[PDB]
């Protein structure tokens, strides 16, 4: 479908693997806000949004009419499951590399399905905890999912980093490399 | 007789799961404006709403009972069918005032890498123009862009390489065009 | 105040693979006529030819040696400008007599599963439209139709279904339109 | 692209395993026909092509061309391996089954990359030769191809058949099962 601009109002999501579910709406790609299930709370991804305000409560109900959806399909298609794809990962830094200027390593999982997986980073091959965010699982017009991981950093010659991707479409974690160079 | 190209050498767990997308697809503005809501098990979307046929539609024989019991509800037909207009529509003069008023200005920075990386960093929204040139002349040829980068914090990027032999005096331009921009942003470089 | 939309209750080797793609697109008969010649690396294209642009363009890093390389010989670039003539409207001139005469009418079959099923099976080309009529009335909530469906040996296939609840007296029939059909072909079903 | 229609003058592939070749011309997403590189013979598919020749030495002239300029891609991309996909397989009938009508099972097997895969047919759990055959690999926009495999059958109320698909993205055989209802 060819448009100027598309919407989704908004993404609704429910698994059995947890169980587990999530709520967002998206506009031209990009998160718009999402809904802390367990919280009850909008949590809005851009600034000038927050001047708006969203039921938590619609989510809620949203997502229980899909739990049981979920519940019938489940019975009438055979108990079809879910097939686990192979993810495509990349990491790109946020901005240009300077020695010594605080930047964004960003990992990209891509082809995402089911929608659980696992995102880590690390630094000089151990685990990093600190300056790791990311986003919701974003929808793709083909039903699959994309969903990004963000690593703070300071690049510098003596630190090399990698992504970690855990997901079931893998029979090992995949690691994509980065230097700064 | 067909004529062919040739080619020229080089020098577990289970998990069940279910998505509902109640999307909206605008064209001039509210000019043209489409409601699809999709209704999917696993990867397999079974019944969808599309406001241009005006009914529930099975997608695949799993969406079946679904489309009929909701053709079957003319209130939640008649609901259904207004939707483009109270989500839609109502939500696009939200977006008008925030979401379409982004105007993130791109940050332009040349580094070497024979080869020139013009980085088109942080900017919304999507459209852009990026141009190499070698004095008064644009380069395309030894130009290779990256496709537009989502960064997935509202904001793209986008590097466009060149490849140069410098000479004494050459100075190479990085001319960039965005919306959020009053005039172009020109950034040179020289050896 | 975003207005959301709600969702209603239901009732090992390592391989290292290259690509070469001589692709033609063709509108309007040859009257537009876009030739675009690929090189892939796995499953990255690198380079490519676009005779809309008219020279070869790297569409990744891999790929720029070989656009500068090719671009640099001024004898490969004549002929390739000329190759939309060459090969994609001289074969077009092929298919015309050929594939584009292809006429292959389809065969329709109803069977039962409460669910009639009307197999649209074996034509050529692609274009095809199929309805389903309760008496004289058409039928379209209780109606999935799966994709076109390519078999792959120069026909295609689509099945169109309908749930109903059978009844003396009631005519099932299923309409089918092709360009290969001087009129329409329906089947009739009853109980 | 939108297009009324749509070609492959042709398409070419070369890959390190084997090493194999394949090469073929497309119209509109049907074989028209392929080379047979062992044989060095053009082997049409379509009845109404061969009316035409088709000098089965640019398919070789070609493929030769691929194969250098793969040998310094794998150079330069630092020996970037092709990533095995999940292949997506289905199994349907040419004709609706009428039992004592001869007929035709299709296997479908799409999504496939890297362009290795081994697709057999069984029948009360014994292999099947005689009535089968194949497509070459033909092209997809994303660059990952689909292939089309046929057992001609007399569907029968005691016969039921299995497609077996092999490919490096599974770790165990794929088998989609027919049966004639
Ligand atoms: C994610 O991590 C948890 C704990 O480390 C683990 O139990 C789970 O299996 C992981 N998920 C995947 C998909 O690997």
């Amino acid at each position: 479908i060819v448009a100027d601009h598309v919407a989704s109002y908004g993404v609704n999501l429910y698994q059995s693997y947890g169980p587990s579910g999530q709520y967002t709406h998206e506009f031209d790609g990009d998160e718009q806000f999402y809904v802390d299930l367990g919280r009850k709370e909008t949590v809005w991804c851009l600034p000038v949004l927050r001047q708006f305000r969203f039921d938590p409560q619609f989510a809620l109900t949203n997502i229980a009419v899909l739990k049981h959806n979920l519940n019938s399909l489940i019975k009438r298609s055979n108990s079809t499951a879910a097939t686990n794809e192979v993810p495509e990962v990349t990491v790109f830094s946020k901005s240009p590399v300077t020695l010594g200027q605080p930047n964004i390593l960003i990992c990209l999982v891509d082809n995402i399905f089911p929608p659980v997986v696992n995102i880590t980073w690390l630094s000089n091959g151990h685990s990093v905890t600190e300056g790791v965010s990311e986003t919701s699982f974003l929808s793709k017009s083909d039903h699959s999912f994309f969903k990004i991981s963000y690593l703070t950093l300071l690049p510098s010659a003596e630190e090399s980093y990698d992504c970690k991707v855990e997901h079931w479409g893998l029979d090992k974690p995949l690691l994509k490399h980065w230097e700064p160079e | 007789q067909p004529f062919p190209q040739p080619e020229l050498p080089y020098p577990s767990p289970e998990d069940f799961v279910y998505q509902f997308k109640g999307m909206c697809y605008f064209t001039n503005g509210t000019e043209r404006v489409r409601l699809v809501s999709r209704s999917i098990y696993n990867r397999e979307e079974i019944v969808r709403f599309d406001s241009d046929v005006g009914e529930f539609r099975a997608v695949t024989l799993l969406g079946l009972p679904a489309a009929e019991y909701w053709n079957s509800q003319k209130d939640i037909l008649e609901r259904k069918r207004a939707a483009v207009d109270r989500v839609c529509r109502h939500n696009y003069q939200l977006e008008l005032r925030t979401t379409l008023q982004r105007r993130v200005e791109p940050t332009v920075t040349i580094s070497p890498s024979n080869l020139l990386v013009c980085s088109v960093t942080d900017f919304y929204p999507a459209q852009i123009k990026v141009r190499w040139f070698r004095n008064d002349q644009e380069e395309t040829a030894g130009v290779v862009s990256t496709p537009l980068i989502r960064n997935g914090d509202w904001t793209f990027q986008i590097l466009v390489m060149l490849e140069m032999t410098p000479q004494r005096g050459d100075v190479y331009t990085c001319h960039v065009e965005h919306p959020s921009l009053q005039s172009p942003i020109t950034v040179e470089w020289r050896a």
